[PDB]
């Protein structure tokens, strides 16, 4: 929600689906270098903790 | 009388053959026959960087550096034409062979000193009147030294000469003008010098050896900042034939 | 001082015609009858002076000759430039598909 | 066959774009394949002296059939999909292929891993077993309770 | 074995809730920065050194090549309502690849 | 006693503060020497070749870096498998140079770490404690084996395993996407599984334990003060515990087995993170994600893309950029 | 979009006499073509010399010409270079190097049709991504 | 790096020497419960 | 490396001023009557 | 570990607070034009 | 010369007619370019603001207004005053939408 | 000034795993 | 005005460091007993 309602338009937001979803994180990559944030760096070390 | 096996991995590949210290004769030149260089082999020992000081005045002068890419660094299966002039001096022209070496050196300190140790398109003579190649032979000669990198090479941050791009893509606001030199690769072509001194001959084989010093730059990074002057001492092998 | 070799290149007839002087090898490709056989020895035989200069390449077929007048509407010399012709470039420049 | 120099050739890098030296100085295909001079195979090897690769073998001496290999080994380079498409992964579908080799090599790393697990779970295991405490903790002989503090 | 052990149960299940939930709480913050797509995309110190220096790399510039890569390659099919139309010839690629 | 006798005592000896242990006579030095050098290396190493192309990356942060941006850099491409201690270089300058630091770091952290697995074994056993820790620590353990030495062994060189560094690791990951669509591979899949679902879990079994812990405390106090270690009783009602669970979803969707319960936790993310480890081992030997690349097409002929087609746009972008300089033929074979 | 007999119909000869392929004929093409010469033409273009793609313009340009079923039903049995001076059955599959290419030891003449029909169809089909590589992936 | 090597070939002999006779000494037998 | 000038100044508040708040509490938990 | 019996109490009262951050903080006053320079 | 969107951090330059078609770009390989300025000719001319009625043919020059023609209109900044990095920042509005998400 | 403060943090961290460890408040069945 | 920019960590920890030390030890000094 909050995503796709700060971007263009809901076109943006996540698909449902499974290979969908894996281009939505190599977009995250490609466009705002996501592994570099440190707030998903700390989402990681939560899930992988 | 080695195999590919015996050799592996010591080291020898790097080397260039050696003669006897029997090898002191003569290698007859008939000034009738056509001659080349088969095989043309050289072997650095020694990378000496001319240091730069703060004032000119006070003579720079060539310091002895650390090797830090290991045994990659001989030339070697080079070959041509070894021409018989006018007045009986020889002309070594340089058509093909392993004729280059990229090399890393490191000053005391720790700079790096990147450079491509080369012949590349050596011509070099004789003394006139060589009846015979001796001990007494020696050969001077001139080669070009191009860019260190080729035309692709890419910087770290993608710019190149005939690929990349052509600004710092990371700062798009940025004013250009001072970034110009990074932005605007270049490509590097300069002249090396080379002696090589003979010391042993063999007259029945057409095999000499010897050793030579050569002078040239160093990498210039297509541009980005000043190259240093390079001293490279080592030995050297060559076998003449009848061409 | 500073300026792209490249680039400017493209301003000139390089960036036009085939270039007997610099042009990667593969450029031949283009037309009929050039590539390999006379590709090879246009990139080994220069540099030319003037274009119909390749016409005297020793050791040519009078087919070749031929073929060769034909493309020479397509062909250009500009000065050698290093950048272009160092590393083997001619022969493979890094390119594919 | 085009006319290049392959010995002389400079890459972008600096090393040489065909050929370059090994660390020992052994001449050696240049590119990443660098990684790969320890390989020895018999359409290659006719090409190797004392030196590594002999530029004259190369210059005159490379058969056909020696091509025809090369060419038919790059085109089944043991690389593809779980569903057997060959080629790196961003191929196109066409190709129907998985190399033997890889097939043999991930499925014997995969029992050969299980199997790691295996030997530590009953060797594990056994030595419990012949010590009796397999089943668990005796409630009323629980050996750290017997043991002194850590601090 | 380790240094450190928990002694106290509930403590022990207390932290177990903390720490997964915790986490998906600070990677739904950065996802509300890159609504508006505010990055960290870069480090500016890393930046002005490579712009200047063309000898120094770190793996932070090399990732930044692979999401230049990513953008142009993917942009015209992933983004159709844009029309991109990127000409082979401005497609940022290594050598040979 | 014998001195061996009284020494064997001391390093299997129940009494110390941190256990030893055989394996521990093997872990401790090793892990010691893989430490230091890696806190040398991370902080003052200059740059090194890691793609064997006279290119050096600078991971250090005396050197440029950052906590983010700095890694210890993988060994030389032209090193290849070649083992490259020391004493293999002429100076420590070309030591340096060619990443040495990383492969001394990497094979003292394998064997140490795998001993630090056995020493779980051999503590279990002299306790009288079941034996099977360890076997839940084999999965991390298989992981840090595939990232740096199965991948490396398959593709043919250690320039090609995981750096020891956080953008390293990135770039890592975007490399392995381009050359084998992991985030396509059924184990990757297995592996998110096993971690998305290790963290549900977590949180599950954490909240559902705190909810039904039995009040012994006031107010004012922290509830943790109810449970006093080494306590007989249990400290929380598993029965409201599954009470609330068994309604919550149905009431065989819930566990009021204990046993049952901790072993699934255990189970869950083991298996999935053995699956990870599997993926990145057997992607080692290049059997690759799914490939659905224009796996659908039109009555005519015409390609009708699909969301893979659109990773596969991605893994292009990867492709073509990585290793920008290291390339000179069409395919990337390793 | 269907595959229609104008889709499959495509030059015989230079004189511009044509053939209509028949579907079974189309994708009977598409399989040989897979079994013997996808592992290096898949999609068009050629792994072990990107420099000649199987694109029609470029065909159509080579010597003799290569853009009709006979010119590459004669490539198929006597390959040759780009300019057509070098025969190169010794190095590139053909019926008269099947002894070393043995996958083209059983095909007929019919075959060699086919695969020729292949290679010029699926260019108006696909347009550009034939012979285009990574790019138009 | 001659006198490194032997000076890290003997630590390691050492070490392995220490692990191997180690297990060796009746390894079995230390746990809390049976000893034989 | 040309960082930005609040950097360290930050970095150190961010470090000192929680831990402290923390070492306060500590030491006056020690120090009530055990 | 048997307690070690040389072990006292620390106090600051409250006016020694008081006097003590008069003293830091003005010290800080006076002393931080020298630090800016 | 096509425009910037938001999503990218770079951005080549590729111009096009009026009917979108490509008439020219800044290529990245260059030993098959068909689009470069040098081969297309492109020159600019301003209207209105500091340049106003001035025309650059000099490629270089050209292809870096071209660079900033890809963020709309172009201004003269002084770079100068606060050590600017060139790097964009938000604006007030990002960082109150931010912090209050 | 930046790698100062980079190696400080780690060196406290590292300080504070050695009291955490040896100085931990001891484990006691009451 | 171009001031030493060590001077606010120089200024900010001559502060807070013996502030700190006293606000410990007052705060320890009220809960005891
Ligand atoms: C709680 C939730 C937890 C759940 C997490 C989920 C993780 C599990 C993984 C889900 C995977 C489901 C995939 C279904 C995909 C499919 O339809 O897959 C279809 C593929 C075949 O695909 C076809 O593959 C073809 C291959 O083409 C190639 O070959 C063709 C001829 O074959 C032509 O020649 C063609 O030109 C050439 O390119 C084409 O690409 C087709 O378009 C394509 O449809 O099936 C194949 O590959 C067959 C082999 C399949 C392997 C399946 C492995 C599953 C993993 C093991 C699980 C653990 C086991 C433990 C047991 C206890
Ligand atoms: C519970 C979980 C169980 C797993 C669920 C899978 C069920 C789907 C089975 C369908 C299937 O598989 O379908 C695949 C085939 C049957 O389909 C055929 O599959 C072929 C696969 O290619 C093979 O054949 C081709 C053509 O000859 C080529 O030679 C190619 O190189 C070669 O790989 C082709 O695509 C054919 O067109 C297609 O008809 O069944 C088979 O192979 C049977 C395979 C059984 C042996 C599996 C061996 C696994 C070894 C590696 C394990 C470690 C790593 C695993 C990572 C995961
Ligand atoms: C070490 C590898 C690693 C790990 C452990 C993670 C971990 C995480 N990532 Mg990151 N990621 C990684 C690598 C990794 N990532 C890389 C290399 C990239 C490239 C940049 C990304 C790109 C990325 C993106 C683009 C996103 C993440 C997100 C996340 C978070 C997802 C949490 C979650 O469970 O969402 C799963 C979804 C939920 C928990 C929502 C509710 C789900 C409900 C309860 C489901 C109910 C289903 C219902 C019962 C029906 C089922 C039907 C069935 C048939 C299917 C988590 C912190 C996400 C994030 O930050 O979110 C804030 C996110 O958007 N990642
Ligand atoms: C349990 C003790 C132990 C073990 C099993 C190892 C094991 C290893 N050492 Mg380490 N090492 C140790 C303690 C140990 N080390 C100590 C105490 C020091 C300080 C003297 C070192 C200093 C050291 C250096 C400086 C190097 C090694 C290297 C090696 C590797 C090659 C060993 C070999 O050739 O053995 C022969 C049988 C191997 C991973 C080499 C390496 O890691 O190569 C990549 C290497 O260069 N060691
Ligand atoms: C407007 C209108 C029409 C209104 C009408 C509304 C109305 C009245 C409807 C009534 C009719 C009706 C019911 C219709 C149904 C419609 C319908 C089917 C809707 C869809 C609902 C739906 C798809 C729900 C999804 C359910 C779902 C996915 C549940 C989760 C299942 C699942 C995967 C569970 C995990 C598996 C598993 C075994 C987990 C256990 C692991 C775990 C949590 C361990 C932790 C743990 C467990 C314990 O156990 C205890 C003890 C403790 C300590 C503990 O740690
Ligand atoms: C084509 C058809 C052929 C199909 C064949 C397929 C082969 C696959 C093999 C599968 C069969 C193995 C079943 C073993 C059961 C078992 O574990 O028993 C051990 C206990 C006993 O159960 C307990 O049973 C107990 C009694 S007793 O122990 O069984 O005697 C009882 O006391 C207790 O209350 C009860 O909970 O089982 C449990 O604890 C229940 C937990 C639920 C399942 C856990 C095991 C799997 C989890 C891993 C999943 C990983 C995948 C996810 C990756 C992210
Ligand atoms: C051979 C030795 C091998 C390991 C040696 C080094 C291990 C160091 C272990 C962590 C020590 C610090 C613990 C402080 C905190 C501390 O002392 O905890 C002690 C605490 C004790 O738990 P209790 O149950 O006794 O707590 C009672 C509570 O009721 C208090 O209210 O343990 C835990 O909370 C376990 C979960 C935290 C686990 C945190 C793990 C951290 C891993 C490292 C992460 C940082 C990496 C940064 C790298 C630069
Ligand atoms: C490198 C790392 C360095 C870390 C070190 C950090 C610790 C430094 C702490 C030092 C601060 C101590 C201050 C104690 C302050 C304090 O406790 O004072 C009151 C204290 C009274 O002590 P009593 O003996 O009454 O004992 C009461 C006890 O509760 C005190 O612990 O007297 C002294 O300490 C005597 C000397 C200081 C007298 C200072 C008075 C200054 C007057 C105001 C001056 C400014 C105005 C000038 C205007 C022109
Ligand atoms: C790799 C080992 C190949 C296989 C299998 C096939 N071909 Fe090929 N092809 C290959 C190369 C290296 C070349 C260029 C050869 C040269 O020196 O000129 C080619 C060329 C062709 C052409 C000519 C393309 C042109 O534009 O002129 C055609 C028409 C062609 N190949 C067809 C073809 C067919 C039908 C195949 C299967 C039976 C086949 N090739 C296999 C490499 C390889
Ligand atoms: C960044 C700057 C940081 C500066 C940090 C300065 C550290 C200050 C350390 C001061 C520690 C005081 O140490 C503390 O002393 C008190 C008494 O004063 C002890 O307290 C002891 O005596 C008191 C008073 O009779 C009893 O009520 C208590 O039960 C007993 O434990 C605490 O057990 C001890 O922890
Ligand atoms: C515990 C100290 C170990 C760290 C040693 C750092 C290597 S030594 C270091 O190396 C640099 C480059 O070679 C020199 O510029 C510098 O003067 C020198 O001090
Ligand atoms: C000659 C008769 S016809 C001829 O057949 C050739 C096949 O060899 C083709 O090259 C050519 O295009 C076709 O017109
Ligand atoms: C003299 C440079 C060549 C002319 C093209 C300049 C583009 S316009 C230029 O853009 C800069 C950012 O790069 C601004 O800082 C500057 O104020 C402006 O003059
Ligand atoms: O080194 Mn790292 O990365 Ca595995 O692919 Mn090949 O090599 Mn490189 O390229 Mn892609
Ligand atoms: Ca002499
Ligand atoms: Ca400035
Ligand atoms: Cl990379
Ligand atoms: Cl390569």
């Amino acid at each position: 929600l909050i995503y796709p309602l700060g971007q263009s338009s809901w076109f943006f937001a996540p698909s449902f689906g499974v290979a969908a979803i894996f281009r939505f994180l190599l977009f995250f990559q490609g466009f705002h270098n996501w592994t570099l944030n440190p707030f998903h760096m700390m989402g990681v070390a939560g899930v992988l903790g | 009388t080695l195999t590919y096996d015996d050799i592996v991995g010591t080291g020898l590949a790097n080397k260039c053959p050696t003669l006897d210290d029997t090898a002191r004769g003569a290698y007859p030149i008939d000034s009738s026959q056509t001659y080349r260089i088969a095989r043309l082999c050289l072997q650095p020992t020694t990378f000496l960087v001319k240091e730069e000081p703060k004032n000119k005045r006070q003579e720079a002068e060539f310091v002895p550096t650390k090797l830090v890419t290991r045994e990659t660094t001989s030339l070697d299966q080079i070959q041509g034409e070894l021409k018989v002039n006018s007045d009986g001096s020889l002309t070594f022209v340089e058509e093909d062979g392993i004729d280059f070496q990229p090399v890393t050196v490191q000053m005391a300190g720790g700079e790096r000193i990147p450079l491509l140790f080369t012949v590349k398109n050596l011509v070099a003579s004789t003394q006139p009147n060589v009846t015979s190649i001796t001990t007494s032979t020696d050969f001077k000669g001139e080669f070009n030294v191009p860019s260190y990198r080729t035309a692709n090479f890419l910087d770290p941050k993608g710019r190149g000469l005939a690929s990349g791009y052509d600004s710092a893509i990371a700062l798009p606001q940025a004013k250009e003008e001072e970034l110009a030199r990074a932005n605007v690769k270049r490509f590097s072509l300069t002249k090396g010098q080379i002696s090589l001194n003979v010391a042993k001959v063999d007259g029945r084989t057409g095999e000499i050896a010897g050793t030579f010093e050569s002078e040239q730059l160093s990498d210039d990074d297509m541009g980005a900042h000043e190259p240093h002057e390079v001293k490279i001492q080592g030995v050297f092998y060559a076998s003449i034939e009848p061409a | 001082e500073l300026v792209n070799v490249v680039d400017e290149k493209l301003g000139t007839a390089y960036g036009e015609k085939i270039d007997l002087n610099n042009t990667n090898i593969a450029a031949f490709i283009q037309y009929r009858g050039l590539y390999p056989t006379l590709a090879k020895l246009i990139v080994k035989n220069a540099p030319y002076e003037s274009v119909e200069d390749v016409l005297n390449i020793p050791g040519l077929t009078e087919r070749q000759k031929q073929i060769l007048r034909e493309n020479l509407e397509h062909f250009t010399v500009t000065e050698v430039e290093t950048a272009l012709v160092e590393g083997g470039d001619r022969y493979n420049n890094g390119l594919y598909k | 066959k085009l006319g290049a120099n392959v010995g002389s050739a400079q890459g972008p890098t600096g090393l040489g774009k065909y050929l370059m030296r090994s660390p020992t100085g052994e001449i050696i295909f240049g590119g990443e394949t660098m990684r790969f001079w320890d390989f020895r195979g018999p359409w290659l090897e006719p090409l190797r002296g004392p030196n590594g690769l002999d530029l004259n073998k190369i210059k005159n001496d490379i058969q056909p059939w020696q091509e025809r290999r090369a060419a038919e080994y790059m085109t089944h380079a043991p690389l593809g999909s779980l569903n057997s498409v060959g080629g790196v992964a961003t191929e196109i579908n066409s190709v129907n292929f998985v190399s033997p080799r890889s097939w043999l090599a991930t499925s014997h790393f995969v029992l050969a891993f299980f199997f790691l697990v295996g030997h530590l779970w009953h060797a594990g295991r056994a030595r419990a077993a012949a010590a009796g405490f397999e089943k668990g903790i005796d409630r009323e002989s629980e050996p750290v309770l017997s043991m002194p503090s850590l601090d | 074995i380790f240094g450190i052990a928990f002694s106290n149960k509930r403590w022990l299940h207390f932290f177990m809730l903390f720490v997964p939930v915790t986490g998906l709480w600070m990677s739904a913050i950065g996802v509300v920065g890159l609504a508006l797509n505010l990055r960290s995309y870069d480090f500016i110190s890393q930046e002005i050194r490579a712009a200047e220096d063309p000898e120094f790399e770190t793996f932070y510039t090399k990732n930044l090549l692979l999401n230049e890569g990513i953008r142009a390659w993917m942009a015209p099919q992933d983004q159709p309502h844009e029309n991109f139309v990127f000409p082979e010839e401005v497609l940022p690629r290594g050598n040979a690849l | 006693a014998n001195l061996w006798e009284r020494f064997c005592n001391w390093v299997t000896s129940t009494d110390n503060r941190l256990y030893v242990g055989w394996f521990g006579v093997i872990m401790i030095p090793t892990l010691l020497a893989a430490t230091i050098c890696f806190v040398i290396a991370f902080i003052a190493a200059p740059p090194v070749d890691i793609d064997g192309i006279r290119e050096p990356v600078s991971g250090s942060l005396l050197y440029g870096n950052n906590i983010i941006t700095g890694a210890v850099v993988p060994s030389s491409n032209a090193i290849g498998l070649h083992f490259y201690p020391i004493w293999e270089a002429a100076s420590l300058d070309e030591w340096l140079y060619n990443g040495g630091p990383y492969q001394l770091i990497i094979f003292h952290f394998l064997l140490g770490a795998s001993c630090y697995m056995g020493r779980q074994w051999e503590l279990s056993y002299r306790l009288g404690m079941r034996p099977w820790i360890c076997v839940a620590y084999s999965a991390p353990l298989a992981s840090a084996f595939a990232v740096f030495l199965i991948y490396p062994i398959g593709q043919g060189s250690f320039s090609d395993g995981m750096p020891l560094g956080i953008s390293g690791t990135f770039n890592f990951m975007i490399v392995f996407q381009a050359e084998h669509n992991i985030l396509m591979h059924p184990f990757h899949q297995l592996g998110v599984a096993g971690v998305f679902g290790g963290a549900l879990f977590c949180a599950m079994h954490g909240s559902l334990v705190t909810s039904s812990l039995i009040r012994e405390t006031t107010e004012t106090e922290s509830a943790n003060y109810g449970y006093k270690f080494g306590q007989e009783e249990e400290t929380y009602n598993i029965v409201a515990a599954h009470g609330y669970f068994g309604r919550l979803i149905f009431q065989y969707a819930s566990f009021n087995n204990s046993r049952s319960l901790h072993f699934f936790l255990a189970a869950w993310p083991v298996v999935g993170v053995w699956f990870a480890a599997l993926g990145i081992s057997t992607m080692a030997f290049n059997l690759n994600g799914f490939n659905f690349n224009h796996s659908v097409i039109d009555a005519k002929g015409n390609v009708i893309n699909t969301w893979a087609d659109i990773i596969n746009r991605a893994n292009l972008g990867m492709e073509v950029m990585h290793e920008r300089n290291a390339h000179n033929f069409p395919l990337d074979l390793a | 979009a269907e595959l229609t007999p104008e889709v499959l119909t495509v030059p015989l000869n230079s004189e511009g006499k044509t053939i209509t392929l028949t579907e079974k004929q189309y994708l009977e093409g598409k399989r040989l073509f897979q079994y013997a010469c996808a592992s290096c033409h898949v999609g068009g273009i050629t792994k072990t010399n990107p420099s000649l793609d199987l694109r029609t313009e470029t065909l159509a340009l080579a010597t003799p010409p290569r853009d009709n079923i006979e010119g590459l039903v004669d490539y198929m049995k006597n390959p040759t270079t780009y300019d057509g001076e070098q025969e190169i059955a010794e190095v590139h599959p053909s019926l008269r190097s099947a002894d070393i290419f043995p996958k083209m030891r059983n095909l007929t003449e019919k075959d060699l049709v086919a695969i020729a029909g292949h290679i010029l169809v699926e260019p108006k089909i696909l347009g550009d991504k034939w012979g285009g590589g990574k790019v138009y992936y | 790096m001659e006198t490194l090597k032997i000076t890290v070939y003997i630590v390691v002999t050492f070490f392995v020497l220490l692990f191997v006779f180690g297990f060796l000494s009746g390894d079995p037998a230390r746990n809390p419960k049976r000893k034989d | 490396m040309e960082v930005n000038q609040l950097g360290l100044i930050a970095t150190a508040l961010f470090v000192l001023v929680p831990s402290v708040f923390l070492i306060i509490l500590y030491v006056q938990t020690e120090s009530q009557q055990k | 570990m048997e307690p070690n019996p040389n072990r006292q109490p620390v106090e600051l009262n409250r006016t020694s607070l008081y006097l003590g951050l008069l003293l830091i903080l003005v010290l800080a006053l006076l002393f931080s034009s020298y630090f800016f320079n | 010369v096509r425009r910037m969107p938001a999503f990218f951090e770079s951005f080549p330059v590729i111009l096009t007619d009026k009917n979108g078609v490509v008439k020219a770009d800044i290529p990245f390989r260059r030993a098959e370019s068909k689009y470069s300025f040098e081969q297309q000719g492109v020159t600019v001319s301003f209207y209105g603001g500091e340049l106003n009625g001035q025309t650059f043919t000099d490629p270089p020059t050209v292809k870096s207004y071209a660079r900033k023609a890809i963020f709309g209109e172009i201004f003269e900044f002084d770079t100068e005053t606060l050590n600017s990095d060139g790097i964009f920042r938000t604006s007030p509005r990002g960082w109150f939408t931010f912090a209050h998400a | 000034m930046e790698t100062i403060t980079y190696v400080f943090i780690f060196a406290c961290i590292i300080a504070l795993f050695f009291f955490a460890i040896f100085f931990r408040e001891p484990p006691r069945i009451t």
